[PDB]
């Protein structure tokens, strides 16, 4: 509830739309287990769509780390330093392409 | 002893979070943390700003002088920033003054010099460079990057951009990132003046207009601790300004600023910047 | 049988792939929670 | 032992050597292979000449030398996924490390 | 009223009968759905890995 | 606050144990051994419930009739009380009749 | 006990984290804190109806304030801006009262001139030419 949670005002980062639009996403960092059942949808994102995503946004540098993980993650880093680590554990391919385009 | 792994694994990771809310680590830069690739992140840098840099020229616009004097002192157990932050500072000190003079052709030489002293001073330009991810692409000696070095580095990026696309791209890149920083600001929040009534007399004598008469248009609660006055500034029975204030000398000093903002074309309802 | 050629591309059937027929296993209904148990039926 | 099989440019020719060594009439791409001696011999040559066996799951599928010809003019590519991605035109904002 | 009772006698009986015969053909066409080899072999995919 | 401050000692598990590697062998001894044995002559447990499944009233009535003659005396008296309880529960109480 | 609950610290902490800013024992003890977190969560969703209502009476009270500086009343302004086909809502009209008061002096003038054009039209009931600000722009 709003008294239990903080608040803020509506703001862009550096007046994001005035002169030019700067994409605020800086990095994306996937960690996908190769032999691992939870990353089975995220393995197909790295297969199918991580090349296609990396040409719609050239200002975002993408990392696919591919280690022994139990819960695959995407760590979305922004230009102002905020870090959103969302978990793509046992998601489909469709639920990740909406997850990553939302970040 | 209840058996099982998963609650003890959750609780171990939720005590590490409490170890960081009691003992947080000192800041390290993004370079010496995982997931980093410097020739990647410099390419991806320019694509964000929609600018075509030349990567030999942009890479050396991050190599500061202090970074170099640590590498050679560590080599007992590269070209600098300086050439490119001289062409990028002299240009944005001169490409900024051309925009502020075309938009406000009535501001004096003393004010526009102080407007460009604010847009190219350390406190706006190190808010621009920190949110454009310059602070993560610098090579420097210490961390967090001090604003002597970061104000220097950001203009070497403007220096690199000038030799990669010329002024007819760089006059945009200053208009979109430094000129936008004055939006929603008052004039004397940048150009801070002492005694605006002195500065208002001489501007009025310059335009061959007679003296302003301080005069009390409206007031309220003159014998309380919360008064309001409005002091109107009449130049031969026409008012050029009026301003409010807690006492009379506050309202006369502020109506002197209200006159200067109307004289210079820096009012609140003035025409916005065309982008 | 075209279905056997589909078995070539799929990974090998282990004991970690098995699944009953849909409808063969009903879910056991046990009295915990707001709907199933307050007076528990 | 590598499973990387490339169909050579001359597979249509080397097979006509190998039907003729297993037999020899015309229309040599439509012989029924219902003899097992005529199926074992033709398929034990083509493995030892090429290094690419017929799997047991595809063995009953090839009843014609039509059906043996097109098993050998497909390629089998056997690479890791790190080899498959890094040799597949990654855009320069994409880095794939592989801690394995 | 535009017509009387004698004029609207049976005037929608061809559509009213046809509307129920679609309600009746909706109700007499209940059956279990077709069951495929597609949804059964697709559970083998839960152990798909990389090489 | 009953949650452990250290994570427990690790569970190693030998998947190629002799019990696990040969699990299942001779479960099909009847249908391809000319039916000389049943698969329930492989099950090893209490003598009264070899090849036989029942609920708790069927189990204690069967354990009494088969092994009650050599049961311990304070352990037999618990069995007759348990049969007398599960008779009263299963025949007199419940939601469904 | 075959299997007992180990995750119970994390179920307490989903309800106690929402109660951390409360008074007394309803931030610490879970049995009291679960009845207040529920009651706080009931009030939060029922206040999506009263945020919308309490904003509008605040807009109406700020419009009644500013249309009385110009002599009108609230119903004489709002009903008459409709007859001029001016479909500005109450949120914008309270924004024009505060932030652009020369325009609110124009809308109070438009609403009053249409108000005088309605008295002067409905005196001679029957065929009389409409006022300038009484013509409707019909759309088809
Ligand atoms: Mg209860």
């Amino acid at each position: 509830t709003a008294r239990g949670t903080p608040s803020r005002f509506l703001a862009s980062v550096l007046h994001n739309g005035l002169g030019r639009y700067v994409q605020q996403l800086q990095r994306l960092s996937f960690s996908v287990s190769r032999d691992g059942a939870s990353s089975r949808g995220a393995r197909e994102f790295v297969e199918r769509e991580v090349i296609d995503f990396a040409r719609r946004n050239p200002g975002v540098v993408i990392y696919v780390n591919s280690r022994p993980c139990c819960v695959p993650r995407v760590v979305a880093e922004y230009l102002n330093g905020a870090v959103r680590e969302e978990s793509i554990h046992c998601k489909s391919v469709e639920e990740i392409s909406t997850l990553v385009q939302k970040l | 002893v209840k058996k099982g792994f998963r609650a003890a694994f959750r609780f171990q990771k939720e005590l590490e979070r409490q170890r960081l809310l009691r003992c947080p680590p000192p800041p390290v830069r993004r370079s010496e943390k995982p997931n980093w690739d410097y020739h990647a992140e410099i390419q991806a840098f320019g694509h964000r700003l929609q600018e075509n840099f030349s990567l030999d020229l942009l890479k050396t616009a991050f190599v500061n002088s202090c970074y170099i004097k640590s590498e050679e002192a560590k080599r007992q157990q590269l070209k600098s920033n300086q050439e490119l932050s001289e062409q990028g500072t002299s240009f944005s000190q001169t490409c900024l003054t051309q925009f502020l003079e075309d938009e406000y052709p009535d501001m004096p030489t003393e004010g526009i010099k102080n407007l460009v002293d604010f847009l190219t001073g350390e406190e706006v330009v190190c808010h621009v460079a920190r949110n454009l991810a310059v602070e993560q692409l610098t090579l420097s000696e210490e961390f967090p990057v001090p604003p002597a070095v970061l104000q220097q580095t950001f203009f070497a990026v403007i220096g690199a951009l000038l030799q990669s696309s010329g002024p007819e791209r760089t006059a945009l890149f200053i208009r979109d990132f430094l000129i936008t920083q004055m939006t929603g600001k008052e004039l004397f929040e940048m150009w801070k003046i002492i005694n605006p009534m002195g500065l208002l007399v001489e501007e009025l004598k310059k335009r061959n207009v007679s003296a302003p008469e301080s005069r009390l248009t409206r007031q309220s609660g003159g014998t309380t601790a919360l008064p309001l006055y409005f002091v109107g500034l009449y130049c031969d029975k026409k008012l050029i300004a009026e301003g409010p204030g807690e006492t009379v000398l506050v309202a006369e000093e502020e109506a002197a600023r209200v006159a200067l903002r109307k004289l210079y074309g820096f009012t609140e309802n003035r025409r916005p910047w065309n982008y | 049988a075209r279905a056997l050629d589909l078995l070539r591309g799929l990974p090998r059937v282990s004991l970690a792939n098995l699944k009953p027929n849909p409808g063969s296993k009903k879910p056991e209904r046990r009295p915990r929670g707001r709907r199933r148990g307050r007076k528990c039926g | 032992r590598s499973r990387a099989y490339t169909p050579p440019e001359d597979l249509q020719s080397r097979l006509e050597s190998y039907v003729k060594e297993v037999f020899l009439p015309s229309n040599w791409q439509d012989i029924s292979l219902e003899d097992s001696r005529l199926k074992f011999n033709l398929l034990a040559h083509l493995a030892d000449d090429l290094g690419h066996v017929v799997p047991n799951s595809r063995l009953h599928q090839m009843c014609r030398v039509r059906d043996v010809l097109d098993f050998y003019n497909v390629p089998i590519q056997d690479r890791s996924k790190f080899d498959e991605l890094s040799a597949s035109n990654l855009p320069p904002n994409l880095k794939i490390t592989w801690s394995y | 009223p535009y017509m009387t009772r004698e004029q609207e006698r049976g005037h929608a009986a061809v559509r009213r009968r046809e509307a129920f015969e679609a309600i009746k053909a909706a109700a007499t066409s209940k059956f279990p759905p077709h069951r495929f080899i597609a949804d059964q072999l697709d559970h083998l995919n839960v152990t798909k890995k990389w090489s | 606050i009953g949650i452990r401050l250290t994570l427990p000692p690790p569970k190693v598990v030998d998947r190629w144990n002799e019990k696990r590697a040969m699990f299942g062998v001779y479960d099909n001894i009847g249908i391809l051994g000319n039916f000389e044995k049943h698969p329930k002559e492989l099950i090893r447990g209490p003598i009264w419930l070899r090849g036989w499944k029942g609920n708790e009233l069927q189990r204690c009535i069967r354990k009494r009739k088969m092994v009650g003659s050599r049961m311990f005396a304070d352990d037999l008296h618990n069995l007759n009380k348990r049969i007398r309880y599960l008779y009263k529960h299963f025949n007199r109480h419940g939601k469904f009749r | 006990l075959r299997n007992r609950v180990t995750d119970r610290y994390f179920r307490i902490q989903e309800v106690l984290k929402h109660a951390r800013h409360f008074r007394g024992r309803k931030n610490r003890c879970y049995r009291l804190a679960v009845r207040t977190v529920i009651r706080a969560f009931v009030k939060c969703t029922k206040a999506r109806y009263l945020k919308k209502k309490n904003m509008r009476t605040l807009w109406i009270n700020r419009i009644t304030a500013a249309s009385q500086e110009h002599g009108l009343k609230y119903p004489a302004l709002i009903g008459n801006l409709v007859k001029c086909q001016v479909e500005l809502n109450r949120k914008v009209l309270a924004d024009l009262a505060i932030y652009e008061p020369k325009t609110f002096k124009s809308l109070a003038a438009l609403a009053s001139r249409r108000r005088h054009e309605g008295f002067a039209a409905a005196l001679g009931d029957g065929k009389e030419p409409e006022g300038i600000f009484s013509r409707v722009v019909q759309y088809h």
